RNA sequence: ACCCACUCGGCACCUUACGAGAAAUCAAAGUCUUUGGGUUCUGGGGGGAGUAUGGUCGCAAGGCUGAAACUUAAAGGAAUUGACGGAAGGGCACCACCAGGAGUGGAGCCUGCGGCUUAAUUUGACCAACACGGGGAAACUCACCAGGUCCAGACACAAUAAGGAUUGACAGAUUGAGAGCUCUUUCUUGAUUUUGUGGGUGGUGGUGCAUGGCCGUUCUUAGUUGGUGGAGUGAUUUGUCUGCUUAAUUGCGAUAACGAACGAGACCUUAACCUACUAAAUAGUGGUGCUAGCAUUUGCUGGUUAUCCACUUCUUAGAGGGACUAUCGGUUUCAAGCCGAUGGAAGUUUGAGGCAAUAACAGGUCUGUGAUGCCCUUAGACGUUCUGGGCCGCACGCGCGCUACACUGACGGAGCCAGCGAGUCUAACCUUGGCCGAGAGGUCUUGGUAAUCUUGUGAAACUCCGUCGUGCUGGGGAUAGAGCAUUGUAAUUAUUGCUCUUCAACGAGGAAUUCCUAGUAAGCGCAAGUCAUCAGCUUGCGUUGAUUACGUCCCUGCCCUUUGUACACAC
RNA sequence: AGCGCCGUGACGCAGUGGAAGCGCGCAGGGCUCAUAACCCUGAUGUCCUCGGAUCGAAACCGAGCGGCGCUACCA
RNA sequence: AGCGCCGUGACGCAGUAGGAAGCGCGCAGGGCUCAUAACCCUGAUGUCCUCGGAUCGAAACCGAGCGGCGCUACCA
RNA sequence: AAAAAUGAUUAA
């Protein structure tokens, strides 16, 4: 059984790589002059989400990251 | 073996498609044979007259000697057996055997 | 003229070679490496070639004499084994024929193959391929085509590596898609990994002409081998055989062979026979012993191992018995044996199987195998999964088959009969029965882990009684239209079932060709295998049950022996 | 220069104004392991073109094309 | 010398009365085969000898050249 | 005493 070569009619698509940002201590916690701190991130309602869940921010929605939940800011 | 060319294969396929049906037999047909299934007066008189002196009486001989269908043969035969001018010998479906009375 | 004994010469024979020879063979072809009686002629691998040229003879035909160039690794002799023979002899087979039966080849359809077509229409196989791969493929299967994912890239080295090495992601483009596959902004885990170099793991990739194992075939026949001895320089041969006999290299026997082995036989399973043992509400029968329902001077059924008891005939399985061609009549190298009859259940090894030698095929299978060498491939994979399609595609050719051409029938009503099976608790299998539905089916329970229930698989062919009436007819049921259901996520390219409608070729089939000898052919169905659904297939089972022949070598082949061969890749 | 003839199936050739035939060749099936032979069956033509007469031409008429021929003597 | 002709892949042959080329060999690659040969499939190969003209358009028509074919070539 | 032709190359 002689076989041909698999010629491709489409461009190769790239496997995704995790984006490299050196901002992982900057945009999560803030320090007051006295030193008092309250996290600006919100908390997942489900108990199995974690206290340091750090709900993300989008243009129009909030993303969990662990529990994959969606909320709104003007609730 | 020897592969035929594409033109030869097409010619053979086209010849086979164009080919007529070669029936390998002599087809002989007999002519139309009709039997009066409806019993009119003249045929009934012929029945009542010549059915006696018949040595052998059956659906087939009634059909052959009289142009009546098998259905009329069966019903008329049973009618004659009711009138008793024929007596039975062997009683069976699909085959009747009858002769003269007394 | 015969006989006997001799003798010389001659044509030759038979036995054995002591001798010779490569052997076949040879009383010379002996007296030869232990080489010498005398003498003439001829040859020096095979071809070119008894040719060219010259000479000579001949009327001619031609004869005699007679090279070279060139070309080539064998040509040749005798014998051995096999193979073959339109060679002989003897046996044998229904994959041969005779006498026949049933067919097939013609028709429609089913299925497999080829070819066309195709994006692919995946592929192997050409007596001993073609309902074969257990191959009846909607997904899978799948190996093919159009695309989309994932790594299931172990391990070693090194580089990255404090938000990294890496993932997963809801929403909006996007893709057939609710695959974050790619992106659009930013969240989760955290040395589990990413990258590259070695390596390894997979592959229904290739090669069965690299191989194993298995299977088929040679080959359904009776054939096969060594120990010692004999023959031969040897390859080899005898044993292992002329005759008779058997299915048989089966025996009787003959015998430079003797004793042995495998195969055949013997052996094992299975259908038969057992009024004999063992027994059995999971097989039965009987006592009607208990009540009774019906008819009536006595039969048929219902409840019977707690509503009891007896017995194994029917049934089953344990141990056995039984047939050994027994007896008899014939026939024989009177031996192996064979032909009749009588008994017996059984007298073609009683029937049918299972197993089945040495040697081989470049037979088939790498697509059964975590059987496998080597080659190839390995991240945009020939890996593995997901969606869709294909494997089914049709001017055509072929091989298995199914249904038919009808009255020995079709249709309708009724009578009413098998054997082999199989079947759920890791979950829906075989289904009684009740109800609804024309049907296919649907619903509610029941029994069966099974001699208990489906199931007495109440099958069909069959038989009776009626309709048809020789008309391609009411035979046939192809094609096609419409609807109702079941399986399955998914039914269109129609899974299948059911109802109504359409109602084609087909009038017994040219040349040709297949299977078969008694419970066989053939007809008829049933079960099982594949199965969620799907039989026109296979493997079995029983039902009804012929004709013809107990033979021959004519055809096609097989075995043994003899023979010929310029064959051995073997006619 | 003048005159005559021929053109038909792949090939060689018949052919009566009512649509064309022999032999091979070819094709299908069979037999054979296979090919041939053999057996059983099929198919193949604006009759060189283009017009005309005829109801209808392969044939008759007119041209055009391509081949084959014949005469070519007295000087 | 005249009069007719002809020239088409590497090799032969088909055009036709102008709308761009077919076939057969050869070559190459596939299918079959242990591998070949034969066979089959596919592809490539012709600037129609060169030049010029007429034409919307020429391998087809016209002219020249080149090459080959055929016929003709005082006179008594 | 009917007829019966053929079978490409190489590969212990
Ligand atoms: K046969
Ligand atoms: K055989
Ligand atoms: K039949
Ligand atoms: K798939
Ligand atoms: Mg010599
Ligand atoms: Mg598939
Ligand atoms: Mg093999
Ligand atoms: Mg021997
Ligand atoms: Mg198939
Ligand atoms: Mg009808
Ligand atoms: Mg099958
Ligand atoms: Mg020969
Ligand atoms: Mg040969």
């Amino acid at each position: 059984k002689k076989r041909k070569k698999k010629v491709y009619t489409t461009p190769k698509k790239i496997k995704h790589k995790h984006k490299k940002v050196k901002l992982a201590v900057l945009s999560y916690y803030k320090v007051d002059a006295e030193g008092k701190v309250t996290k600006l991130r919100r908390e997942c309602s489900n108990p199995t989400c974690g206290a340091g869940v750090f709900l993300a921010n989008h243009k129009d929605r909030l993303y969990c990251g662990k529990c994959h939940s969606v909320y709104k800011v003007n609730a | 073996k020897q592969q035929l060319s594409k033109a030869a294969k097409a010619a053979a396929a086209l010849a086979g498609g164009k080919k007529s049906k070669k029936k390998w037999s002599k087809k002989s047909m007999k002519d139309r044979a009709q039997h009066a299934v409806i019993l009119d007066q003249e045929k009934y008189d012929r029945i009542l007259k010549e059915v006696p002196t018949y040595r052998y009486v059956s659906v087939s001989v009634l059909v052959d000697r009289l142009k009546i269908g098998g259905s009329l043969a069966r019903i008329a035969l049973r009618h004659l057996e009711k009138e008793g001018i024929i007596k039975p010998i062997s009683k069976h479906s699909k085959q009747a055997i009858y002769t003269r009375a007394t």
